[PDB]
RNA sequence: UGAGCCUUGAUGUGUAGGAUAGGUGGGAGGCUUUGAAGUGUGGACGCCAGUCUGCAUGGAGCCGACCUUGAAAUACCACC
RNA sequence: GCCCGGAUAGCUCAGGGUAGAGCAGGGGAUUGAAAAUCCCCGUGUCCUUGGUUCGAUUCCGAGUCCGGGCACCA
RNA sequence: CUUGAGUCUCGUAGAGGGGGGUAGAAUUCCAGGUGUAGCGGUGAAAUGCGUAGAGAUCUGGAGGAAUACCGGUGGCGAAGGCGGCCCCCUGGACGAAGACUGACGCUCAGGUGCGAAAGCGUGGGGAGCAAACAGGAUUAGAUACCCUGGUAGUCCACGCCGUAAACGAUGUCGACUUGGAGGUUGUGCCGGCGUGGCUUCCGGAGCUAACGCGUUAAGUCGACCGCCUGGGGAGUACGGCCGCAAGGUUAAAACUCAAAUGAAUUGACGGGGGCCCGCACAAGCGGUGGAGCAUGUGGUUUAAUUCGAUGCAACGCGA
């Protein structure tokens, strides 16, 4: 439908999930794939090996783009940080700059109280 | 941890430098300790029994 | 056990043939211990198994043997209450005990008349991928493909 | 940017089968140096098996009835 | 009375050369349990009848029933 | 009279206090572009959000609160407490040399002032968090722990309140009495040699019931103040004073018990930690629980159904 050839893959992982879209360098969508929505419900959502399947399935469903470069910006502390990074090298992207771009306060907002457990 | 990868080095010396980049910058260990609020008193309870534990 | 100081019994090997193996899976077959009632089920199955395949009594068991043996198993593990399941390799001789159990005990539950006829029944299928000894082997290959995640 | 409206060019491998052949049809001559069998190459489409398609080299052959089908070969042609 | 759309599994349901997806229920790997996983299993003239066609769940007619807008409403 | 106490000259360090301005990261909300089937949460789920286009991603705007790294048993303050950067106003501490006054000092009933958080009144503000409240779970029940929301409050100005495990559970002031390892901040002489202030850890004599304290004393002494007299009743009732209220402060009696208590010792136990062993689990094989019969027991029946064992460690047991 186009051709870019060259995008940036944003990586949200969390402790429940994970989440890859992939965007040109402007910052405009393509496609995009979760854990969650990859047949792992409960707590196999959240392992390493669900990440690097949505990595598969996701860099699977971009394909009608011609993608041959590609940056990665990971944000999160979640389960599923290298195995999707090593899945979206392993399908035949240029992983040309890799970022972690997670935010932290510099104080900021009071965090919720703590669990009782 | 910004991570330009060089010219011909593979992909695995990149991922580990990375590693090494964010495992300096004390992102997780951050992130972990912002999860829940900690009142003053356990922070300065906990900081001096990790001091006195040190000695 | 506690001591890791076990050791391995040594096995008579097979009277006509000279195959440990078969004489293992006498010994999986034998009940009450009357070995020769066993011996003579086992080497009647052989023969007509030998006459039906027209290869041999040796490489066709062997052969019926190989579609059986497993690969990966699931193993229970406990971490916070719920139970895991970890897919772990199996050793060879695990393989092949597990395959002559499931191959007997497929025999077993059979409606035909006599145990060789069972037997040999059981056998062919499995040598070409039709009994339940290799429905059971299935079974346990997706069970542990499932639970691919956990396998640390 | 919607709806209808003409013209063109494509588009349509249940199973037969050289053939990704729809209903219908005057009907086996067109095509051909108005550079043609077969090619390198540009490209389309595709139940990806195969249909469609410019140029170049090349130089002039493919060809209708033929046996399988419910049917013939877009050989021109016309009805949907 | 007329017109407009429908009739497919036990339920919900998409679909001229076929009957299809999920859950319901049954057993077993399965553990003390709902999990949670694996394994299959059925679950059918595709409302009825008739009509074209090389055969129609598919196109056509007449019927049984559901819903909507109308009309008759003296 | 000058040694206690105070004034003056130069300087050092510091989250000490009051007022105003400003910067960056992030959460939330608002509008728009791309893009499509999930997101969120948990031990597992569900409530909740989403095809009316969420979550993800990019651009612009609004608003409030707190200041990552530095950061340190580091520093300042009588205590409560104080942490981005900048300016204005302002209190105390210490250091080196000299000059000045001349006992001007210490403690303090009643009195006065400051005093975390929650709470109260009036007027603003409201992003995040979150009593009460609502829903979803777990449970025999769950007015809880867990999940999704969420109002006072948390923030500012002024005025009340006057309480904390407000703790070093150690009142203030002064003198004397072996050592060691550090931290922080001044100063003299030549990286070495000294000399002041505050501060952390160990330890000697001594003291203590013991634990322990130990030149920053819980050692040896002097001055002044506050407080205690068995455990419940009770820091409660009545009265006085203070407050808008919540309540604060002063503070009994009848009745009842023979104890209540502190430190340490030996075991036992822990859904505390470390290391080990046993057919104790895990891997296998064969059984019991169902059927028929044998045998023992409980119960019921009988004139008697003789007596004993009767959790593991009694029940084919004395027999
Ligand atoms: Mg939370
Ligand atoms: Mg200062
Ligand atoms: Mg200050
Ligand atoms: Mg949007
Ligand atoms: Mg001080
Ligand atoms: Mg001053
Ligand atoms: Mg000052
Ligand atoms: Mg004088
Ligand atoms: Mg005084
Ligand atoms: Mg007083
Ligand atoms: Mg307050
Ligand atoms: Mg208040
Ligand atoms: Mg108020
Ligand atoms: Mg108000
Ligand atoms: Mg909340
Ligand atoms: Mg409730
Ligand atoms: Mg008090
Ligand atoms: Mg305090
Ligand atoms: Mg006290
Ligand atoms: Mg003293
Ligand atoms: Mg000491
Ligand atoms: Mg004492
Ligand atoms: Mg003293
Ligand atoms: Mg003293
Ligand atoms: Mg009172
Ligand atoms: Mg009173
Ligand atoms: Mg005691
Ligand atoms: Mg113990
Ligand atoms: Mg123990
Ligand atoms: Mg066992
Ligand atoms: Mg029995
Ligand atoms: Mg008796
Ligand atoms: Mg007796
Ligand atoms: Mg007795
Ligand atoms: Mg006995």
């Amino acid at each position: 439908r186009k051709q870019v050839s060259d995008g940036v893959a944003h990586i949200h992982a969390s402790f429940n999930n994970t989440i890859v879209t992939i965007t040109d360098r402007q910052g405009n969508a393509l496609g995009w794939a979760t854990a969650g929505g990859s047949g792992f419900r409960g707590s196999r959502k959240s392992t390493p090996f669900a990440a690097q399947v949505a990595a598969e399935r996701c860099a699977d469903a971009v394909k009608e783009y011609g993608i041959k470069n590609l940056e990665v910006m990971v944000k999160g502390p979640g389960p599923g940080r290298e195995s999707t990074i090593r899945a979206l090298n392993a399908a035949g992207f240029r992983i040309t700059n890799i970022t972690d771009v997670t935010p932290i306060p510099h104080x900021g907002c009071r965090p919720p109280k703590k669990r009782r457990v | 941890p910004v991570i330009k990868v060089r010219e011909n080095e593979p992909f695995d010396v990149a991922l580990r430098r990375f590693k090494r980049s964010c495992e300096k910058a004390g992102v997780l260990a951050e992130v972990r300790r912002r999860e829940f609020y900690e009142k003053p008193t356990t922070e300065r309870k906990r900081a001096k029994a990790s001091a006195v534990k040190r000695h | 056990p506690r001591r890791r100081v076990i050791g391995q019994r040594k096995i008579l090997p097979d009277p006509k043939f000279g195959s440990e193996l078969l004489a293992k899976f006498v010994n999986i077959l034998m009940v009450d211990g009357k070995k020769s009632t066993a011996e003579s089920i086992v080497y009647s199955a052989l023969e007509t198994l030998a006459q039906r395949s027209g290869k041999s009594e040796l490489e066709a068991f062997e052969v019926a043997l190989e579609n059986v043996r497993p690969t990966v198993e699931v193993k229970s593990r406990r971490v916070g209450g719920s139970t895991y399941q970890v897919p772990v390799e199996v050793r060879p001789v695990r393989r092949n005990a597990l395959a002559m159990r499931w191959i007997v005990e497929a025999a077993r539950k059979r409606g035909d008349k006599s145990m060789a006829l069972r037997l040999a029944n059981e056998l062919s299928d499995a040598a070409e991928n039709k009994g339940t000894a290799v429905k059971k082997r299935e079974d346990v290959h997706r069970m542990a493909e499932a639970n691919k995640a956990f396998a640390h």
